[PDB]
């Protein structure tokens, strides 16, 4: 096809796309005589699919896994859905440490007087010093 | 020939690049199809398996085999002329001159200049 | 001091050390002889500081500018506690995100039936397909 059609419909930029293209993580289109990356609808489906994985979240080898996956026909549903709830776990954890984090954040804040002082807690009791 | 460049361009499973725009694309008397080469480029490979086998029949320009041959020439009369790639072609007959002729000419070279010939 | 001994009191990594000293973040260490860098006391809590400013979340120039109010004693606890809830509204919407996303994840895998099915819902979800 011509390129940026295709990026505009899928929202991306051929600089991304190309991006993408050299990590190997999609079809490769072929190019013309004139050199355009010959697209196609399998190449449209495939970057969908190498999009919307890492918006959910599975990284580039991870989202490239799904796509050639998309390629495989014999393709395991099962090793799938293991994929899908190993990354629902660590997004819990990720979830759990940053709620550790605001946790702390909000202790130290709340006892902060935040009366305009240079005698702030805060700030004398994350150096290791007094 | 264009059967064998159609057999080059989907040599490596496809190619819808202007290419195929060159080739053989029957205007009015663009991506093409799979479906659409393959419907074109059979009668012509018909022609060609055709062909070849009658040139034998007593002799190259027999009138069976030759009109078999216009028929294939004619057949592609009303399909046009095709990229820069088929300079390559007219070229690949050059380079039969270019050395046929010259042959003749490199055989001069040795003949005509050192003892008397006629001409 | 050398780098070795404020770092195996504070904890930081030689080259990360450095790293922040040509960043700024940390005052300049007086050189020896040699260009040994001579670090104190004064550059010890700085450091202490700075990881305490880093490991809780903040950037390294919002890390960097705490650090420098440690020796501001104009500085305002009031500052420092709106920098705290600033940050904690960045790690609000982080989880909240993630807990979102997540929520969509958990949702289709529940579509899926993981399986070993070649036709899993998903592959035909994020594909921008029918
Ligand atoms: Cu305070
Ligand atoms: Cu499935």
């Amino acid at each position: 096809m011509n390129i940026s059609d295709v990026a505009k419909i899928t929202g991306l930029t051929s600089k991304a796309i190309r991006f993408y293209e050299e990590k190997g993580l999609v079809t490769p289109p072929m190019r013309s005589e004139n050199g355009y990356r010959t697209y196609t609808q399998q190449h449209l489906n495939e970057l969908t699919l190498l999009r919307q994985a890492r918006q959910v979240g599975f990284n580039l080898e991870e989202s490239g896994e799904l796509v050639n996956l998309f390629n495989d026909p014999q393709r395991h549903s099962a090793d799938v859905k293991r994929r899908t709830l190993e990354k629902v776990a660590e997004i819990e954890r990720h979830i759990e440490e940053l709620q550790s984090m605001r946790d702390q954040l909000l202790a130290l804040a709340n006892a902060c007087p935040g009366d305009d002082s240079a005698d702030c807690p805060i700030i004398e009791n994350l150096s290791g010093c007094c | 020939y264009l059967l064998e460049q159609y057999d080059r361009v989907e040599a490596e499973e496809a190619r819808l690049s202007d290419l195929i725009t060159g080739f053989v694309d029957p205007n009015a008397e663009n991506s093409i199809d799979p479906e659409l080469a393959r419907e074109k480029f059979a009668e012509l490979r018909a022609q060609y398996v055709v062909t070849r086998d009658t040139i034998k029949a007593k002799g190259r320009s027999h009138a069976t085999a030759q009109e078999e041959i216009l028929k294939l020439s004619e057949v592609f009369k009303q399909f046009r002329l095709v990229p820069k790639q088929f300079d390559y072609l007219v070229n690949s007959m050059r380079v039969m001159m270019d050395r046929v002729r010259t042959q003749e000419r490199l055989i001069m070279k040795l003949c005509v200049e050192q003892c008397k010939m006629p001409k």
